[PDB]
């Protein structure tokens, strides 16, 4: 339900 | 090489996005290690919880896989 983290990639899950 | 230490005043010190960031380049390689296709999944899960905490988990084994175990838990009755 969280968005997926991806190393090198700007989490979306709080921006 | 390896990624740099991460403290509690290094952390506390960046802002909300860039200490999530932080957290997540570090607890994802080690997630991985043990679930390599739900990796992304269970560490953007543990990200929503506390930064203190997830310090916490970084710095202790033990810790993580507990926290990893209910992750996956979770997600496989999802699934």
């Amino acid at each position: 339900w969280p968005p997926e983290f991806h190393p090198g990639v700007p989490w979306k899950g709080l921006q | 090489g390896p990624l740099g230490s991460l403290t509690a005043s290094m952390l506390a010190s960046a802002p909300p996005q860039e200490q999530k960031q932080m957290l997540g380049e570090r607890l994802f390689p080690l997630i991985q290690a043990m679930h390599p296709t739900l990796a992304g999944k269970i560490t953007g899960m543990l990200l929503e919880i506390d930064n203190s905490e997830l310090l916490h988990m970084l710095e202790s084994p033990e810790s993580l896989r507990s926290k990893v175990d209910e992750a996956v838990a979770v997600l496989q009755a999802h699934q």
